[PDB]
């Protein structure tokens, strides 16, 4: 699950520069 | 002084070990991958680094046998190899015998940064296209440096020649196995290397060439970042959100996750008012999520930023003629031929 724990943390940045 | 001799193979001759003695040896350089030496030969009096590594000796160097097939004015030489011992008895040293190259493109680059000024655009316009020129052919041979970044980029402030250097994490990519995604350095690695993408090509070393050409306008790196998120933040915050295909390019493995969208900053906004549009429509067709839509090294060279450097009548800010930009060769120009119609200027081929 390396790729599904790495696209959250991408996300979750996007979300608070968004 | 003391004089050290020992018998080194040359690096781009038929395997004909000779005698070589040096003096004036000297350490300029330390790291994990070894020591690098500074050294004057004995016979012509010229000076030479050493790059000291280690060597399993059960298998091959890949470094080595890839400087051995090397020979381009815009790549450091091989001019010998040998092996001995050092630090840690009972083991086997690699020594290569490499052209000293004074200083690199980031201590240059470092300067105008903390004198708080502006590389002069001449410079940046010199820089990029030898190195292109660099990148062009060493592709043709299907290698791949994956290291590309203005600290192993070499420079001579006289003539103003830049060499590549440090193969040791370079590559010959066949079309069709896996690859190492862990590879090439922070700020300058290509976002499907981030995406764990093990597939890439060598448009890897493109995008590095678009953060090194980014770097040296904007007078600090590009890409900012500690972790592989830290930098694809700051990417996306440039280029905007990639497209679900543009992902699919990249890593397929991340085509259907829904990442929030952000709109993508305008090029002419990221850079200083002064910068020239050909420099930024350079960027623009460099740093690109699709690998297959930026511009190839050869294609780079034939821009119109580099126009200036065509011209009959340009001179070094220092009164001296600029290197040899137009001597490619025709391995050089296998890429695409046609290419020398604007490459050669019609009054170097004549
Ligand atoms: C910056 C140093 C310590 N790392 C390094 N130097 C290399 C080669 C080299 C080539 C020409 C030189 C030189 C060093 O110092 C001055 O001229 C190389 O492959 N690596 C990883």
């Amino acid at each position: 699950v390396e790729p599904q724990k790495f696209a959250e943390e991408l996300i979750h940045r996007l979300e608070a520069v968004q | 002084s003391k004089v050290t001799t020992v018998v080194a193979t040359p690096g781009q001759g038929p395997d004909r070990p000779q005698e070589v003695s040096y003096t004036d040896t000297k350490v300029i350089g330390n790291g994990s991958f070894g020591v690098v030496y500074q050294a004057k030969l004995c016979d012509s009096g010229e000076l030479v680094a050493i790059k000291k590594v280690l060597q399993d000796k059960r298998f091959k160097n890949r470094e080595l046998q890839i400087m051995r097939k090397l020979d381009h004015c815009n790549i450091v030489r091989l001019r010998y190899f040998f092996y001995s011992s050092g630090e840690k008895k009972d083991e086997v040293y690699l020594n290569l015998v490499l052209d000293y190259v004074p200083e690199t493109v980031y201590r240059v680059a470092r300067h105008y940064s903390r004198a708080k000024q502006t590389l002069p655009v001449i410079y940046v316009k010199l820089y990029m296209y030898q190195l292109f020129r660099s990148l062009a052919y060493i592709h043709s041979f299907g290698i791949c440096h994956r290291d590309i970044k203005p600290q192993n980029l070499l420079l001579d402030p006289d003539t103003a020649v830049l060499k590549l250097c440090d193969f040791g994490s370079a590559k010959q990519l066949v079309r069709g196995e896996p690859n190492v995604s862990y590879i090439c350095s922070r700020y300058y690695r290509a976002p499907e290397l981030i995406f764990g993408a093990t597939d890439y090509t060598s448009s890897i070393d493109v995008w590095s060439a678009g953060c090194v050409l980014a770097e040296l306008l904007l007078g600090q790196p590009i890409f900012p970042g500690d972790s592989g998120v830290d930098q694809l933040v700051e990417i996306i915050k440039v280029l905007g959100t990639p497209t679900r295909e543009q992902i699919r390019e990249m890593n397929p493995n991340y085509t259907e996750f829904k990442f929030p969208q952000i709109k993508a900053h305008p090029w002419t906004k990221v850079f200083r008012p002064r910068t020239p549009p050909e420099a930024i429509a350079l960027c623009s067709r460099l740093l690109e999520y699709t690998p297959t839509a930026r511009l190839t090294p050869l294609e780079a060279c034939a821009h119109s930023f580099f126009d200036e450097l065509r011209d009959p009548n340009v001179k070094l800010p220092n009164g001296r003629d600029t290197p040899a930009l137009f001597n490619f060769t025709t391995q050089e120009l296998s890429s695409n031929p046609p290419l020398a119609t604007i490459l050669i200027p019609p009054h170097a081929r004549i």
